[PDB]
Protein backbone atom coordinates (compact mmCIF):
# COMPACT_ATOMS: atom_id res chain seq x y z
CA UNK A 1 0.00 0.00 0.00
CA UNK A 2 1.27 3.47 -0.90
CA UNK A 3 2.08 5.62 2.16
CA UNK A 4 1.92 9.42 1.88
CA UNK A 5 3.06 10.51 5.36
CA UNK A 6 6.72 11.15 6.05
CA UNK A 7 8.64 12.17 9.19
CA UNK A 8 11.37 14.76 9.47
CA UNK A 9 14.69 13.50 10.76
CA UNK A 10 15.33 16.61 12.86
CA UNK A 11 13.47 17.55 16.01
CA UNK A 12 13.35 21.13 17.26
CA UNK A 13 14.04 21.54 20.99
CA UNK A 14 13.73 24.56 23.28
CA UNK A 15 13.74 25.02 27.04
CA UNK A 16 10.49 24.55 28.92
CA UNK A 17 9.50 27.15 31.49
CA UNK A 18 11.37 26.79 34.77
CA UNK A 19 8.75 26.86 37.54
CA UNK A 20 7.17 24.69 40.24
CA UNK A 21 4.47 22.55 38.63
CA UNK A 22 3.47 20.59 41.73
CA UNK A 23 -0.27 20.69 42.30
CA UNK A 24 -2.71 19.67 44.99
CA UNK A 25 -4.13 16.15 44.79
CA UNK A 26 -7.63 16.47 46.30
CA UNK A 27 -8.49 12.88 45.38
CA UNK A 28 -6.05 11.68 48.05
CA UNK A 29 -8.23 13.32 50.73
CA UNK A 30 -11.43 11.32 50.23
CA UNK A 31 -12.85 9.16 52.96
CA UNK A 32 -15.09 6.23 52.07
CA UNK A 33 -18.05 8.40 53.06
CA UNK A 34 -16.82 11.25 50.87
CA UNK A 35 -16.64 8.89 47.90
CA UNK A 36 -20.13 7.57 48.51
CA UNK A 37 -21.42 11.13 48.67
CA UNK A 38 -19.66 12.07 45.41
CA UNK A 39 -21.15 9.04 43.65
CA UNK A 40 -24.58 10.10 44.88
CA UNK A 41 -23.96 13.75 43.87
CA UNK A 42 -22.91 12.71 40.37
CA UNK A 43 -25.88 10.37 39.99
CA UNK A 44 -28.35 13.07 41.02
CA UNK A 45 -26.66 15.64 38.76
CA UNK A 46 -26.75 13.35 35.74
CA UNK A 47 -30.31 12.17 36.49
CA UNK A 48 -31.85 15.60 37.01
CA UNK A 49 -29.70 18.35 35.54
CA UNK A 50 -27.21 17.26 32.88
CA UNK A 51 -28.65 17.53 29.36
CA UNK A 52 -28.04 14.45 27.19
CA UNK A 53 -29.31 13.82 23.68
CA UNK A 54 -32.13 11.28 23.54
CA UNK A 55 -30.02 8.91 21.41
CA UNK A 56 -27.17 8.99 23.97
CA UNK A 57 -28.98 8.40 27.27
CA UNK A 58 -27.59 4.85 27.36
CA UNK A 59 -24.07 6.29 27.52
CA UNK A 60 -24.56 8.28 30.72
CA UNK A 61 -22.23 6.94 33.37
CA UNK A 62 -23.95 6.29 36.68
CA UNK A 63 -22.18 5.09 39.79
CA UNK A 64 -23.05 2.42 42.33
CA UNK A 65 -23.42 4.31 45.63
CA UNK B 1 -19.32 38.23 24.53
CA UNK B 2 -16.27 40.51 24.89
CA UNK B 3 -14.01 37.97 23.27
CA UNK B 4 -11.04 40.19 22.35
CA UNK B 5 -10.83 41.58 25.88
CA UNK B 6 -10.90 38.08 27.33
CA UNK B 7 -8.08 36.87 25.05
CA UNK B 8 -5.93 39.92 25.80
CA UNK B 9 -6.31 39.41 29.54
CA UNK B 10 -5.51 35.71 29.25
CA UNK B 11 -2.36 36.48 27.26
CA UNK B 12 -1.25 39.41 29.44
CA UNK B 13 0.25 37.14 32.11
CA UNK B 14 2.80 35.82 29.62
CA UNK B 15 5.40 38.17 31.01
CA UNK B 16 4.40 37.50 34.59
CA UNK B 17 5.53 35.10 37.26
CA UNK B 18 4.26 31.58 36.56
CA UNK B 19 0.99 30.87 38.29
CA UNK B 20 -0.52 34.35 38.05
CA UNK B 21 -4.25 33.91 37.66
CA UNK B 22 -6.45 35.68 35.13
CA UNK B 23 -9.44 37.48 36.61
CA UNK B 24 -12.28 36.61 34.23
CA UNK B 25 -15.84 37.15 35.40
CA UNK B 26 -18.30 34.30 35.90
CA UNK B 27 -20.38 35.64 33.02
CA UNK B 28 -17.36 35.84 30.72
CA UNK B 29 -16.54 32.19 31.39
CA UNK B 30 -20.17 31.16 30.93
CA UNK B 31 -20.15 32.93 27.58
CA UNK B 32 -17.02 31.10 26.47
CA UNK B 33 -18.71 27.82 27.39
CA UNK B 34 -22.01 28.60 25.67
CA UNK B 35 -20.59 30.06 22.44
CA UNK B 36 -17.97 27.33 22.04
CA UNK B 37 -20.61 24.66 22.73
CA UNK B 38 -22.72 26.01 19.86
CA UNK B 39 -19.71 25.89 17.54
CA UNK B 40 -18.81 22.35 18.58
CA UNK B 41 -22.36 21.23 17.82
CA UNK B 42 -22.28 22.99 14.42
CA UNK B 43 -19.15 21.05 13.37
CA UNK B 44 -18.89 17.27 12.91
CA UNK B 45 -18.16 14.94 15.81
CA UNK B 46 -15.58 13.30 13.51
CA UNK B 47 -13.62 16.29 12.22
CA UNK B 48 -12.18 16.25 8.70
CA UNK B 49 -9.19 18.55 8.73
CA UNK B 50 -6.47 19.63 6.33
CA UNK B 51 -2.81 20.33 6.87
CA UNK B 52 -1.00 22.50 7.71
CA UNK B 53 -1.79 21.89 11.38
CA UNK B 54 0.02 21.59 14.70
CA UNK B 55 -1.30 18.72 16.85
CA UNK B 56 -0.89 18.79 20.65
CA UNK B 57 -1.44 16.30 23.46
CA UNK B 58 -2.34 16.64 27.10
CA UNK B 59 -2.05 19.99 28.92
CA UNK B 60 -3.66 19.28 32.33
CA UNK B 61 -4.01 22.86 33.52
CA UNK B 62 -0.35 23.74 32.97
CA UNK B 63 -1.36 27.16 31.71
CA UNK B 64 2.12 28.69 31.66
CA UNK B 65 3.29 25.77 29.54
CA UNK B 66 0.35 26.29 27.18
CA UNK B 67 1.42 29.91 26.75
CA UNK B 68 4.98 28.74 26.08
CA UNK B 69 3.71 26.19 23.56
CA UNK B 70 1.85 28.90 21.62
CA UNK B 71 4.88 31.19 21.79
CA UNK B 72 7.03 28.36 20.41
CA UNK B 73 4.59 27.12 17.77
CA UNK B 74 2.97 30.43 16.81
CA UNK B 75 -0.03 32.03 18.46
CA UNK B 76 -3.35 31.47 16.67
CA UNK B 77 -4.09 32.18 13.90
CA UNK B 78 -0.45 32.11 12.77
CA UNK B 79 -0.70 28.33 12.90
CA UNK B 80 -3.72 26.05 12.89
CA UNK B 81 -4.08 23.80 15.91
CA UNK B 82 -5.69 20.52 16.89
CA UNK B 83 -5.58 19.52 20.57
CA UNK B 84 -6.25 15.93 21.63
CA UNK B 85 -7.94 16.51 25.01
CA UNK B 86 -7.09 16.45 28.70
CA UNK B 87 -7.13 20.22 29.14
CA UNK B 88 -8.19 20.17 32.78
CA UNK B 89 -7.33 18.34 36.02
CA UNK B 90 -3.98 17.47 37.65
CA UNK B 91 -2.47 20.95 37.23
CA UNK B 92 -2.74 24.32 38.89
CA UNK B 93 -4.62 26.42 36.33
CA UNK B 94 -7.24 24.36 34.52
CA UNK B 95 -9.50 27.41 34.28
CA UNK B 96 -7.08 29.68 32.43
CA UNK B 97 -6.08 26.76 30.19
CA UNK B 98 -9.59 25.81 29.09
CA UNK B 99 -10.72 29.44 28.84
CA UNK B 100 -7.93 30.32 26.44
CA UNK B 101 -8.59 27.22 24.33
CA UNK B 102 -12.35 27.92 24.19
CA UNK B 103 -11.68 31.57 23.37
CA UNK B 104 -9.50 30.62 20.43
CA UNK B 105 -12.11 28.13 19.21
CA UNK B 106 -14.67 30.95 19.16
CA UNK B 107 -12.26 33.46 17.60
CA UNK B 108 -10.81 31.12 14.95
CA UNK B 109 -13.48 28.44 14.53
CA UNK B 110 -12.18 27.11 11.21
CA UNK B 111 -8.49 27.16 12.23
CA UNK B 112 -8.55 25.86 15.81
CA UNK B 113 -9.85 22.50 17.01
CA UNK B 114 -10.26 20.69 20.32
CA UNK B 115 -11.05 17.01 20.82
CA UNK B 116 -12.49 15.46 23.96
CA UNK B 117 -10.17 13.67 26.36
CA UNK B 118 -11.21 11.41 29.19
CA UNK B 119 -10.84 14.31 31.65
CA UNK B 120 -13.48 16.30 29.76
CA UNK B 121 -16.27 14.48 31.56
CA UNK B 122 -18.04 15.02 34.81
CA UNK B 123 -17.11 11.84 36.66
CA UNK B 124 -13.38 12.24 36.08
CA UNK B 125 -12.95 16.01 36.49
CA UNK B 126 -15.18 15.94 39.56
CA UNK B 127 -12.32 14.27 41.37
CA UNK B 128 -9.02 15.08 39.63
CA UNK B 129 -9.07 18.79 40.38
CA UNK B 130 -11.25 20.78 38.00
CA UNK B 131 -14.40 20.79 40.14
CA UNK B 132 -12.40 21.94 43.16
CA UNK B 133 -10.69 24.67 41.15
CA UNK B 134 -14.08 25.87 39.86
CA UNK B 135 -15.52 25.85 43.36
CA UNK B 136 -12.58 27.80 44.80
CA UNK B 137 -12.59 30.51 42.16
CA UNK B 138 -16.26 30.63 41.07
CA UNK B 139 -18.96 28.11 41.97
CA UNK B 140 -20.24 24.60 41.31
CA UNK B 141 -22.77 25.90 38.78
CA UNK B 142 -19.86 27.04 36.59
CA UNK B 143 -18.47 23.49 36.64
CA UNK B 144 -21.90 22.26 35.50
CA UNK B 145 -21.75 24.76 32.62
CA UNK B 146 -18.30 23.49 31.63
CA UNK B 147 -19.69 19.95 31.69
CA UNK B 148 -22.40 20.92 29.17
CA UNK B 149 -19.68 22.34 26.88
CA UNK B 150 -17.42 19.30 27.25
CA UNK B 151 -20.35 16.96 26.53
CA UNK B 152 -20.42 18.54 23.04
CA UNK B 153 -16.73 18.28 22.12
CA UNK B 154 -15.87 16.28 19.00
CA UNK B 155 -14.31 12.88 19.57
CA UNK B 156 -11.89 12.22 16.69
CA UNK B 157 -10.35 13.88 13.66
CA UNK B 158 -8.91 12.70 10.38
CA UNK B 159 -6.23 14.91 8.81
CA UNK B 160 -5.98 14.76 5.01
CA UNK B 161 -7.62 11.31 4.90
CA UNK B 162 -4.41 9.89 6.42
CA UNK B 163 -3.93 10.70 10.14
CA UNK B 164 -6.58 9.42 12.55
CA UNK B 165 -6.55 11.41 15.80
CA UNK B 166 -8.17 10.77 19.17
CA UNK B 167 -7.24 11.06 22.82
CA UNK B 168 -7.00 7.41 23.82
CA UNK B 169 -6.97 4.86 21.07
CA UNK B 170 -8.64 2.16 19.06
CA UNK B 171 -11.68 0.13 20.08
CA UNK B 172 -12.75 -3.44 19.32
CA UNK B 173 -16.11 -1.82 18.52
CA UNK B 174 -14.70 0.47 15.80
CA UNK B 175 -15.44 -1.13 12.44
CA UNK B 176 -16.62 1.91 10.48
CA UNK B 177 -16.04 5.65 10.80
CA UNK B 178 -19.81 5.99 10.50
CA UNK B 179 -20.06 4.53 14.02
CA UNK B 180 -18.27 7.65 15.30
CA UNK B 181 -20.35 10.01 13.12
CA UNK B 182 -23.58 8.51 14.49
CA UNK B 183 -22.79 9.48 18.11
CA UNK B 184 -25.15 12.24 19.18
CA UNK B 185 -24.31 15.19 21.45
CA UNK B 186 -24.53 16.27 24.16
CA UNK B 187 -23.31 13.00 25.61
CA UNK B 188 -21.44 11.67 28.62
CA UNK B 189 -18.48 9.31 28.28
CA UNK B 190 -19.60 5.77 29.22
CA UNK B 191 -17.70 3.29 31.34
CA UNK B 192 -17.34 0.97 28.32
CA UNK B 193 -17.93 0.85 24.58
CA UNK B 194 -16.66 2.69 21.52
CA UNK B 195 -16.79 6.19 23.01
CA UNK B 196 -15.02 5.03 26.16
CA UNK B 197 -12.28 3.32 24.17
CA UNK B 198 -11.60 6.31 21.91
CA UNK B 199 -10.88 8.33 25.07
CA UNK B 200 -9.26 5.64 27.23
CA UNK B 201 -7.43 2.82 25.38
CA UNK B 202 -3.62 2.42 25.22
CA UNK B 203 -1.19 0.64 22.90
CA UNK B 204 0.88 -2.21 24.36
CA UNK B 205 3.73 -3.92 22.54
CA UNK B 206 3.16 -7.20 24.38
CA UNK B 207 -0.54 -7.64 23.68
CA UNK B 208 -1.61 -9.74 20.71
CA UNK B 209 -4.96 -8.25 19.83
CA UNK B 210 -6.97 -6.67 22.63
CA UNK B 211 -6.02 -6.90 26.28
CA UNK B 212 -7.13 -5.70 29.68
CA UNK B 213 -6.05 -2.20 30.69
CA UNK B 214 -4.64 -1.72 34.17
CA UNK B 215 -6.43 1.62 34.40
CA UNK B 216 -9.48 -0.55 35.11
CA UNK B 217 -11.22 0.99 32.10
CA UNK B 218 -11.16 0.01 28.40
CA UNK B 219 -8.45 -2.02 26.66
CA UNK B 220 -4.91 -2.27 25.47
CA UNK B 221 -4.24 -3.01 21.81
CA UNK B 222 -1.27 -4.46 19.98
CA UNK B 223 0.73 -3.43 16.94
CA UNK B 224 -1.09 -5.84 14.64
CA UNK B 225 -4.40 -4.13 15.56
CA UNK B 226 -2.88 -0.81 14.46
CA UNK B 227 -1.54 -2.25 11.21
CA UNK B 228 -4.87 -3.89 10.30
CA UNK B 229 -6.76 -0.71 11.12
CA UNK B 230 -4.56 1.53 8.97
CA UNK B 231 -4.76 -0.91 6.09
CA UNK B 232 -8.55 -1.30 6.26
CA UNK B 233 -9.17 2.47 6.35
CA UNK B 234 -6.24 3.47 4.04
CA UNK B 235 -4.72 5.62 6.80
CA UNK B 236 -1.03 6.17 7.49
CA UNK B 237 -0.85 7.13 11.19
CA UNK B 238 -2.78 7.03 14.47
CA UNK B 239 -2.04 10.18 16.48
CA UNK B 240 -3.13 9.99 20.12
CA UNK B 241 -2.21 11.29 23.58
CA UNK B 242 -3.22 10.08 27.07
CA UNK B 243 0.21 8.82 28.29
CA UNK B 244 3.27 10.66 29.57
CA UNK B 245 6.22 10.00 27.24
CA UNK B 246 9.78 11.12 27.99
CA UNK B 247 10.40 13.13 24.81
CA UNK B 248 6.83 14.44 24.53
CA UNK B 249 6.25 12.15 21.54
CA UNK B 250 6.80 8.42 21.17
CA UNK B 251 6.27 6.03 18.30
CA UNK B 252 4.57 2.62 18.41
CA UNK B 253 4.31 -0.17 15.82
CA UNK B 254 7.10 0.97 13.46
CA UNK B 255 5.84 4.58 13.48
CA UNK B 256 2.26 3.62 12.62
CA UNK B 257 1.10 5.25 15.86
CA UNK B 258 2.43 8.23 17.78
CA UNK B 259 1.66 9.37 21.32
CA UNK B 260 1.85 13.12 22.00
CA UNK B 261 2.04 14.69 25.45
CA UNK B 262 2.29 18.45 25.73
CA UNK B 263 2.71 19.17 29.48
CA UNK B 264 6.46 19.25 30.31
CA UNK B 265 7.64 18.10 33.73
CA UNK B 266 4.15 16.76 34.29
CA UNK B 267 2.76 17.73 37.68
CA UNK B 268 6.30 18.37 38.91
CA UNK B 269 6.70 14.61 39.31
CA UNK B 270 8.07 13.56 35.90
CA UNK B 271 11.04 14.76 33.88
CA UNK B 272 9.35 14.55 30.50
CA UNK B 273 9.35 17.04 27.65
CA UNK B 274 6.17 18.33 26.04
CA UNK B 275 5.84 18.02 22.29
CA UNK B 276 3.67 18.96 19.38
CA UNK B 277 3.59 17.45 15.90
CA UNK B 278 3.56 19.89 12.99
CA UNK B 279 2.07 18.54 9.75
CA UNK B 280 2.92 20.53 6.62
CA UNK B 281 0.92 20.65 3.37
CA UNK B 282 3.04 17.82 1.91
CA UNK B 283 2.18 15.62 4.93
CA UNK B 284 5.72 15.82 6.26
CA UNK B 285 5.39 15.50 10.05
CA UNK B 286 7.89 17.07 12.43
CA UNK B 287 8.20 17.51 16.18
CA UNK B 288 8.77 20.60 18.30
CA UNK B 289 9.59 19.86 21.91
CA UNK B 290 9.86 21.94 25.10
CA UNK B 291 12.27 20.17 27.37
CA UNK B 292 12.96 20.95 31.02
CA UNK B 293 16.47 21.89 31.67
CA UNK B 294 0.89 4.54 35.89
CA UNK B 295 1.28 6.93 38.81
CA UNK B 296 0.67 9.34 35.98
CA UNK B 297 -2.14 7.24 34.46
CA UNK B 298 -5.65 8.09 35.57
CA UNK B 299 -7.59 4.96 36.48
CA UNK B 300 -10.87 3.82 38.15
CA UNK B 301 -10.47 5.37 41.61
CA UNK B 302 -14.03 6.44 42.38
CA UNK B 303 -15.58 3.12 41.41
CA UNK B 304 -13.09 0.39 42.25
CA UNK B 305 -13.43 -2.08 45.19
MN1 LIG C 1 -3.83 12.97 30.59
MN1 LIG D 1 -6.22 10.87 29.34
Amino acid sequence: RKILIRFSDYVEVADAQDYDRRADKPWTRLTAADKAAIRKELNEFKSTEMEVHELSRHLTRFHRP
Amino acid sequence: LNLDSIIGRLLEVQGSRPGKNVQLTENEIRGLCLKSREIFLSQPILLELEAPLKICGDIHGQYYDLLRLFEYGGFPPESNYLFLGDYVDRGKQSLETICLLLAYKIKYPENFFLLRGNHECASINRIYGFYDECKRRYNIKLWKTFTDCFNCLPIAAIVDEKIFCCHGGLSPDLQSMEQIRRIMRPTDVPDQGLLCDLLWSDPDKDVQGWGENDRGVSFTFGAEVVAKFLHKHDLDLICRAHQVVEDGYEFFAKRQLVTLFSAPNYCGEFDNAGAMMSVDETLMCSFQILKPAKSSETGNLLDKD
